[PDB]
């Protein structure tokens, strides 16, 4: 893959929107699976 | 062409308008007794007085908070001798404090010229509204 | 009028007096730095207080310091 | 001529990962984080990056091409959304009792409550667009037509970006092309707006027209013909509009009259759906069209015939104005900044022209009976003009500081203007001062009468009156005009002036709006709050070069913060800290504008009528007694209406109630940078980047504090957004529950 | 008369007969539309007033006719002396 | 103790809740055909209504007067779901992000672009500190033991006193 | 001396120049030579036409004065400008350039003033100064 395209990927913004898009959407999705955990269930 | 430097002099902050250089507006300026020749600061005072004292009556009178009573008038001139005594004492304060012992050649930029031009106002203020009395109690 | 004072950090670069607005400054002999010259305020009495001396300033801290204080008209940048 | 270089720049990443490479005080990289600021900050400032005209034009050009690119994404996003996710179809068949909606939310931490009970068997978001009024006057009657269209706007999307890659990296025009106004003007007049209107009356004729009038018979939508059955079957036409039979013979012979049946000057709504007539709208186009296409004939291209635009200024000069329009021209084919200061001012008026226009003669049907839709239009256009205003003083600043010069502007107007700005500027001041008293003045005067026991002391209908007797005798003439000052006209322009209540369902579309000394007192607060905004840009364009605190302002630019704190202190004298305060007065002015809208028309135009032809106004009229008071304000408006919203949680309009709440907070937040200045923070981080050098996790990039002028952006833009997003929810909630 | 400092102005009064005499004899010339009735806007205007002035302190209604005319007819008459006193300034050599 | 609270299974007020929310939602079903999209999306809400106070209802979450769960945070172990175990779970995440940013930003200042991976990352450089995150607690002790995770008062800047 | 009866550059005139305070408290002169008539910004707002030979200007403050004086080296190449103070009773102080030479070049005969012989840092403490009238930056 373009050397170029990868350095722009690796920009500081681009970065941060994907890594918080990922972290966003595992906690949406946990919720979406597992809803209403108000407490660790034990 | 009409608009040009002010006093032939461009650096100066002030241009030469119709509004403020017209032959009309020279010519209203000039005899207001303010500014009239061989007027005493007494008679200047008087006539300002007069002219205002007389026109100060008519907003009391009619939008008062008596103004629909059959002592509107009445009230009216009160307003004014209150009104009229302020500016007075307006007057005395700023004689008071603008001027000392700076005998000007212009006559009223003086402590004894302001004091007459106050006095004067004072008693053509009570005048005219007292005049603008008599007209209003009448007709 | 202001104060303005010239600390012996200076090393004469002469900045402090081309940003200065008013001529309060201007450079004169010294042997304390490289460029023999340091900055001086002679004309304080013109100084409006603007600090632009101070940002033209490369030494750290500061060589030249602009202390406000009794205002006139002319500090006031009055033009009327 | 046209005028091209060829293969100008190369199609690579290499730049995109050399932030700041525009700019040569950027491209270094960055010490301390204001560098990350400053890339953003200066990133369209394209006259900074380069000093030359052609480039900056290039640059220009192709981002205008971007901008049009997200238009058509968006665009082609509302028809896709109304294809895919609305209930449009139900509506058009019953459009009285249908709410419309096109967004659905998803089913996640129980935010599907916000799918709201509209109609048609449907949940979602309740719209207030317009799109689905906008969609039926277009003949649109199902959900393949609105597909068709956003692929469509995908594919002009696509081909608005290829343009802008195409005329900046490619194909880039030379300047002598962007100079050419004359042929612009003739283009955008007869070709852009010109057959833009043509174009538009051939829809309204041939697609429009029949099918809505065959809609608002009481045909069944998926009875109609399609469009096109229409254009290939004139005899479908001619059933609906027989003229049609005489064909285009009475075009070109001009019997023009044979065509009055589908060209109207009727005036007044059409009674079934509370709109302007679409006959009309037809002839009004058309109108409009010839107009334009001959307009675009004025100016002087390739051939002999036509005017010089620089020869109409350089004619323009009189004896109290010395030199005249003599150099404007050139200012205005070498100054983008000149050009975007009229464009904005020019865009942003008319946004303006737009809201009142809409309102008061609604073009669409079932848009006046749409209570939601009609508020939400009006105040969307009047924010919009209003931001646009603004731009035109920041623009017309930035143009004095960098494209001004003494030697192209010697006695011209621009020249003469700068040479008096005490005399009108002073003035200004004062007629501010003037207007502040005896507007606001009278209810300080009212709210103590009222408090003091004294009603009958008061400004008000059944007291002291102020009757707006110029705006009550307009309304009047415009009132008797049909059949006399207009004879070929049936009815009034707006039952606004007089006149019918017009009603669709049981609700009021549109009725006479009686002016009394409410409507005068309201009046002026926007005579007071429009100079004073004007006094503030007005005021940082004449002083943007120098003025006698700083005589030589141009020098320290458009956009700093202070001259430092002596001449007794110098913040906020820059071009840039009046368009700053100009906002705040923007965003007064415009507030009490839509407030004013809002109350009135519920108070007096919007409500039912029973079967006997009863009133019953959303407010029930209380506005000509409360509205006389800042108490009456605070009660019966912002206290009274505030219950929809702050009584949606657990509902539909829930959302309503957490951006209400979230946009005070927004609001407030602002004041954190609008009440403090940088030293203090910079101070804070001191100790916090202590903290991290003793734990060896201090940046390299070292933290600084916001620049004294980001501050105060920052400020303006959370105060604008947190005032602006406050009133929005509580008219979105308000509206949807009542109307 | 000075119109400023040290300018005098003309000021010619036959602008003035030459404007309302433009005016006033094309604004007689009659229409068709109701509110003129079948004459023009010069006598609708000049029989308002007398109309008006038979009852004299008592001032015009709103939606007396009176005032569209009394507008309409000054700002025919006002174009005509703001374009004639421009018309006057150039053949003077002002300009 | 706790004698203010009940357990929500054997609280009236919460059972009234859910008989309360489902009626309402029940009214909601009703104006909508059997089969549409309409209702089935009302019944998934009533479904994931019964499931979340049934959930709460089994688990010994107390309850107050309002019939609403009220969570204990003293510390106690009866209620370690509560609060003790999110805590946790927190600190061991919370801690792995800064110990491998901590450790990302050390290794690019040893080298010559310190300042242009801040904003363009060396990812694989990152991907490396934080692929080592997970016993962050234990490297982050022996760093403090060892001498290097603080550095001396004399050498680090301060301002005038 | 500075010569009241020198031409001045060109002007419609404006509101932006000086007012009373002028004429019974101070003004300023600024005079230069120039090689050719040119346009040139007034401090005060315009533009105004600089005549061939000898300039006479009058302002309110020395910075206006000074302001021009930098436009006149910048744009135009002009270094010959004087700036004069003058009272009302008539009296004329020459300010600038003080000694001939502009302040940012280095002259010998110039004495230095408002030096101190320490850094910054080692000014004393307010506390010590309390109730003398001293400074801590004297
Ligand atoms: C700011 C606008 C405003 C206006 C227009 C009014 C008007 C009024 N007030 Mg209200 N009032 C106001 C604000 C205002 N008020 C505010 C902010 C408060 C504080 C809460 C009040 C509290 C108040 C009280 C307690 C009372 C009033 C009362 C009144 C009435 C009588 C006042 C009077 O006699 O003045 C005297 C007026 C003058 C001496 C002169 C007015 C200015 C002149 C006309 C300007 C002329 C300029 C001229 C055109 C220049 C031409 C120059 C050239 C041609 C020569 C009047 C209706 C009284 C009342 O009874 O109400 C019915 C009363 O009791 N007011
Ligand atoms: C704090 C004390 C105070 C008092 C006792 C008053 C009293 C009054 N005010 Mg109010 N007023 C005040 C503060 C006060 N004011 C303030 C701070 C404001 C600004 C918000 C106002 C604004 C205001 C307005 C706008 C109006 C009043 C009016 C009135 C009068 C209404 C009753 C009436 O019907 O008389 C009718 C009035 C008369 C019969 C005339 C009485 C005039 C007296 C005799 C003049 C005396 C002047 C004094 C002795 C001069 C020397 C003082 C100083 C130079 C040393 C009453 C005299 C109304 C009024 O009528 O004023 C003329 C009115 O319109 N007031
Ligand atoms: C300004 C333009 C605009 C905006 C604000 C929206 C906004 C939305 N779209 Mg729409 N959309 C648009 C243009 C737009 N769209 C265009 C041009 C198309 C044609 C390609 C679509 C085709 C489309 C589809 C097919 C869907 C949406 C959906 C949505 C919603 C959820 C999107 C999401 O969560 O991404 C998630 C992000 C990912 C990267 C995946 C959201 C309300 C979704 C929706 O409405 O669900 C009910 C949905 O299914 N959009
Ligand atoms: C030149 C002297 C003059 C005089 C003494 C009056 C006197 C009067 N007029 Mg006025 N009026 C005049 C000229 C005059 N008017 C002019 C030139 C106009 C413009 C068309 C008016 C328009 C006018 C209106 C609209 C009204 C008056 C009204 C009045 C009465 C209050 C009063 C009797 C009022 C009235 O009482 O009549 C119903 C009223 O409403 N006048
Ligand atoms: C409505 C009345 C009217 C109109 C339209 C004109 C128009 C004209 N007169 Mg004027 N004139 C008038 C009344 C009028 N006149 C009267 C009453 C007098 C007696 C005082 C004169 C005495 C007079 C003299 C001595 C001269 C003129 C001249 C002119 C021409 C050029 C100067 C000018 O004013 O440009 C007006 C500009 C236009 C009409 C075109 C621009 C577009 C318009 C203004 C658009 C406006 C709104 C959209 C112009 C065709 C001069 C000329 O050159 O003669 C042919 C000339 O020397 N006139
Ligand atoms: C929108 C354009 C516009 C406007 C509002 C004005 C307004 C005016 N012109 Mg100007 N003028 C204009 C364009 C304009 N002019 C143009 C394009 C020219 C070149 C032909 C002139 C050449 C001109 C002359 C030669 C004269 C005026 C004069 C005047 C004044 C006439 C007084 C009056 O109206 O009698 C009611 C008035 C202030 C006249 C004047 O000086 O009046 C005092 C005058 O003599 N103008
Ligand atoms: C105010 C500070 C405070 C702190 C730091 C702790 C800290 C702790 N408590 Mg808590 N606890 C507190 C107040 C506090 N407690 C109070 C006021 C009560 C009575 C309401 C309790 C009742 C309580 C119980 C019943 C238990 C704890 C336990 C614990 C430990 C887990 C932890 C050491 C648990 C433990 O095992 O202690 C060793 C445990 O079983 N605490
Ligand atoms: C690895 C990054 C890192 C680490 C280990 C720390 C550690 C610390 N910070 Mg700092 N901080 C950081 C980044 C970091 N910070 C950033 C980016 C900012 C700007 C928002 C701050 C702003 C900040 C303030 C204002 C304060 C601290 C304080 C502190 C101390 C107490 C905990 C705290 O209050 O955090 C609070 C910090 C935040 C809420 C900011 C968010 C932290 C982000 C999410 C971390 C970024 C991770 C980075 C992008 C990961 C990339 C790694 C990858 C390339 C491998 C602790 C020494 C406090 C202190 O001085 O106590 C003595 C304090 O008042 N920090
Ligand atoms: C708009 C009407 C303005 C009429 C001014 C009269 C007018 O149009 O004059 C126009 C007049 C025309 O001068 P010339 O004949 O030289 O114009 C020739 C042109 O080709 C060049 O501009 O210009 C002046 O005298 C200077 C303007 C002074 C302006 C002073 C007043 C400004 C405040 C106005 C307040 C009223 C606002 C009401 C708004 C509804
Ligand atoms: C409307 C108009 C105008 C204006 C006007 C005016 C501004 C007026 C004023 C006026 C006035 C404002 C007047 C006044 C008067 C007054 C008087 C008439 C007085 C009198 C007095 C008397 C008779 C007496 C006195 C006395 C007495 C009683 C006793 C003791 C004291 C004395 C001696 C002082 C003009 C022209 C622009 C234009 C047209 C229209
Ligand atoms: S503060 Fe301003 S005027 Fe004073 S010396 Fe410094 S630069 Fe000159
Ligand atoms: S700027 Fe600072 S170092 Fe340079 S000459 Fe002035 S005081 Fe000295
Ligand atoms: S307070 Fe801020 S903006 Fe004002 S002079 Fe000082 S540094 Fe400049």
């Amino acid at each position: 893959m373009n050397k170029d395209l990868l350095k722009y990927l690796s920009t500081a913004p681009v970065l941060g929107v994907i890594w918080i898009a990922i972290t966003a959407a595992i906690i949406v999705e946990f919720n979406r699976l597992y809803p209403d955990a108000l407490f660790f269930p034990l | 062409d009409f608009i040009k430097p002010y006093n032939d002099d461009p650096f100066v902050g002030n241009l030469a308008t119709p509004i403020n250089t017209s032959s009309l507006t020279k010519n209203l300026l000039g005899n207001l007794p303010i500014y009239r020749r061989r007027l005493s600061p007494l008679l200047r005072g008087l006539e300002i007085g007069m002219a205002h004292g007389y026109f100060f009556i008519g907003p009391f009178y009619k939008l008062g908070p008596l103004r629909n009573s059959e002592i509107a008038l009445l009230s009216g001139f009160l307003s004014c001798v209150g009104l009229i005594i302020f500016l007075t004492v307006g007057l005395l304060l700023y004689g008071n404090t603008s001027f000392d012992k700076d005998e000007s050649k212009d006559q009223l930029q003086t402590s004894e010229g302001w004091n007459q031009f106050t006095a004067g106002f004072l008693v053509g203020a009570i005048g005219g509204a007292g005049f603008a009395y008599l007209i209003l109690v009448n007709l | 009028a202001h104060n303005v004072k010239i600390y012996d950090t200076c090393i004469g670069c002469t900045q402090c007096v081309r940003a200065c607005p008013c001529d309060v400054l201007e450079m004169v002999p010294w042997d304390g730095c490289k460029a023999l010259q340091i900055a001086s305020a002679p004309r304080t009495e013109d100084c409006v207080g603007c600090k632009r001396c101070e940002t033209a300033c490369p030494t750290d801290f500061l060589s030249i310091r602009v202390y406000l204080g009794a205002e006139t008209s002319r500090s006031m940048g009055l033009a009327y | 001529k046209v005028l091209i270089d060829r293969n100008v720049v190369p199609t690579n990443f290499e730049k995109w990962s050399k932030p700041g490479h525009f700019s040569r005080s950027l491209a270094k990289g960055p010490k301390t984080t204001t560098w990350i600021w400053n890339l953003h900050a200066d990133a369209h400032d394209f006259d900074s990056h380069t000093n030359s005209l052609e480039e900056i034009s290039r640059k220009i050009f192709s981002a205008h091409f971007g901008q049009l690119a997200v238009i058509f994404i968006w665009l082609s996003g509302m028809y896709f959304h109304g294809a895919k996710f609305s209930n449009y179809v139900a509506w058009l068949n019953n459009p009285i009792n249908i709410k419309p909606s096109a967004q659905v939310v998803w089913p996640i931490i129980g935010q599907e409550i916000l799918n709201a009970d509209v109609g048609g068997g449907f949940q979602g978001i309740q719209i207030t667009s317009g799109l689905f009024q906008l969609w039926r006057a277009s003949g649109i009657t199902n959900e393949m037509q609105l597909y068709v269209t956003a692929i469509g706007g995908l594919f002009m999307a696509s081909l608005m970006l290829f343009a802008g890659w195409f005329h900046y990296h490619k194909a880039a025009p030379k300047l002598e092309w962007f100079q050419n106004v004359e042929s612009m003007l003739n283009h955008h007049l007869a070709g852009l707006l010109g057959l833009g209107s043509l174009g538009w009356t051939g829809h309204l004729i041939h697609v429009s027209l029949p099918i809505n009038k065959l809609l608002d018979s009481g045909i069944v939508p998926a009875q109609i013909p399609l469009p096109h059955e229409f254009i290939l079957n004139r005899n479908l036409m001619s059933e609906l509009y027989p003229s049609f039979n005489k064909g285009l013979l009475p075009f070109f012979t001009l019997n023009w009259n044979e065509y009055n049946d589908f060209l109207t000057f009727k005036g007044g709504l059409n009674p079934v759906t509370g709109g302007l007539w679409l006959t009309d709208i037809a002839h009004h186009h058309l109108a409009i069209a010839v107009i334009f296409i001959i307009a675009g004939h004025m100016y002087r291209t390739n051939w002999s015939i036509g005017h010089s635009l620089k020869e109409i200024l350089d004619a323009h000069k009189g004896p109290f104005t010395g030199e005249g329009h003599r150099g404007l021209f050139e200012i205005l084919t070498t100054s983008w900044h000149a050009q975007l200061a009229i464009n904005l001012a020019m865009l942003g008026s008319l946004s303006i022209i737009v809201a009142h226009h809409m309102y008061a003669m609604p073009p669409y049907p079932y848009l006046a009976t749409d209570y939601p839709t009609q508020l939400s239009l009006f105040t969307h256009h009047m924010w919009i003009g209003g931001f646009c205003i603004v731009g035109a003083g920041a623009h017309a600043a930035i143009f004095m500081v960098r494209d001004y010069s003494p030697a192209q502007n010697y006695n011209n107007l621009l020249d003469r203007v700068i040479r008096h700005r005490d005399a009108i500027i002073s003035h200004l001041n004062w007629v501010c001062i003037f207007l502040g008293f005896h507007s606001f003045g009278l209810y300080i005067h009212n709210d103590t009468m009222r408090a003091l026991g004294r009603p009958q002391d008061m400004f008000s209908d059944v007291a002291i009156q102020l009757q707006p007797i110029f705006a009550q005798w307009i309304q009047n003439c415009h009132s008797i005009a049909p059949g006399n000052t207009a004879p070929n006209v049936l009815a009034t322009t707006s039952y606004v002036f007089g006149g019918d209540i017009i009603s669709v369902g049981n609700k009021i579309a549109i009725m006479p709006m009686s002016l009394g000394t409410a409507d005068f007192m309201v009046h002026h607060i926007h005579a007071f709050t429009i100079h004073v905004t004007a006094l503030i840009l007005l005021k940082g364009v004449l002083f943007a070069r120098n003025s006698r605190l700083i005589p030589d302002k141009a020098n320290l630019g458009f956009r700093f913060p202070c001259d430092g704190p002596g001449r007794g202190g110098t913040c906020q004298v820059s071009g840039w800290d009046h368009v700053f305060l100009g906002l705040f007065w923007m965003y007064n002015s415009l507030s009490i504008v839509i407030f004013h809208f809002s109350w009135k028309m519920q108070s007096d135009v919007w409500g039912t009528i029973s079967s006997s032809g009863d009133i019953s106004h959303i407010t029930r009229g209380n506005f000509a007694q409360s509205a006389i008071t800042i108490n009456g304000w605070l009660r019966d408006f912002l206290w009274a209406q505030a219950s929809q919203v702050i009584q949606s949680y657990g509902s539909s309009s829930s959302a309503y109630g957490l951006m209400f709440l979230g946009a005070h907070f927004v609001w407030a937040f602002s004041l954190m940078f609008l009440f403090s200045g940088r030293g203090y923070w910079q101070e804070l981080i001191e100790s916090i980047v202590w903290a991290h050098n003793k734990l060896k996790v201090a940046p390299s990039i070292q933290p600084r504090a916001l620049s004294i002028t980001q501050g105060r952006a920052v400020g303006v833009a959370h105060y604008l957004l947190g005032g602006i997003a406050t009133t929005w929810a509580f008219f979105l909630a308000r509206i949807i529950a009542i109307g | 008369f000075q119109i400023s400092e040290d300018t005098p102005f003309d000021a010619n009064p036959l602008v003035i007969i030459v404007a309302l005499l433009g005016w006033t004899l094309p604004a007689s010339i009659p229409s068709n539309i109701p509110i003129l009735h079948g004459t023009g806007l010069t006598q609708a205007f000049f029989t308002s007033i007398q109309s008006n002035l038979a009852e004299w302190p008592k001032g015009p209604a709103l939606d007396d006719p009176f005032w569209l005319y009394m507008v309409l007819w000054h700002v025919g008459l006002f174009i005509v002396l703001f374009f004639g006193t421009i018309g006057y300034g150039i053949s003077k050599n002002r300009v | 103790e706790f004698n203010n609270l009940i357990p929500c299974k054997e609280s009236k007020i919460f059972n009234k809740r859910l008989e309360s929310t489902i009626k309402k939602l029940e009214n909601k079903l009703s104006k909508y055909e059997v089969g549409s999209s309409s209702y089935l999306a009302i019944k998934n809400t009533i479904n994931k209504t019964n499931n979340r106070f049934h959930k709460y209802m089994e688990s010994g979450v107390l309850c107050g007067k309002d019939g609403l769960p009220h969570l204990i945070a003293d510390g106690r172990w009866s209620h370690a779901g509560e609060f003790v175990i999110p805590s946790l779970l927190f600190i061991y995440i919370s801690g792995w992000i800064g110990w491998v940013g901590r450790g990302y930003l050390s290794a690019i200042k040893n080298t010559n672009k310190a300042i242009e991976n801040e904003i363009i990352i060396d990812v694989p450089l990152a991907l490396k500190f934080m692929s080592s995150g997970f016993i962050w607690p234990l490297s982050a002790l022996r760093e403090y033991t060892k001498g290097d995770l603080l550095m001396k008062d004399s050498e680090v800047t301060i301002s005038p006193r | 001396t500075l010569n009241l009866k020198m031409p001045s550059p060109s002007f419609g005139g404006s509101t932006g120049g000086w007012l009373r305070s002028a004429e019974n408290e101070e003004k300023y002169a600024i005079t230069w030579i120039s090689k050719n008539e040119e346009v040139f910004e007034m401090p005060t707002a315009g533009a105004a036409l600089m005549r061939s030979g000898e300039n006479l200007l009058y302002f309110a403050r020395k910075e206006q004065c000074l302001s021009l004086g930098t436009q006149l080296k910048t744009q135009f190449k002009i270094d010959n400008y004087k700036i004069y103070r003058v009272f009302p009773n008539g009296e004329i102080q020459y300010l600038h350039p003080k000694d001939g030479v502009f302040p940012e070049k280095v002259n010998e005969g110039r004495k230095a003033i408002n030096t101190l012989t320490r850094s910054i840092g080692k000014n004393p403490d307010p506390v010590v100064v309390k109730f003398i009238n001293k400074q801590t930056f004297e």
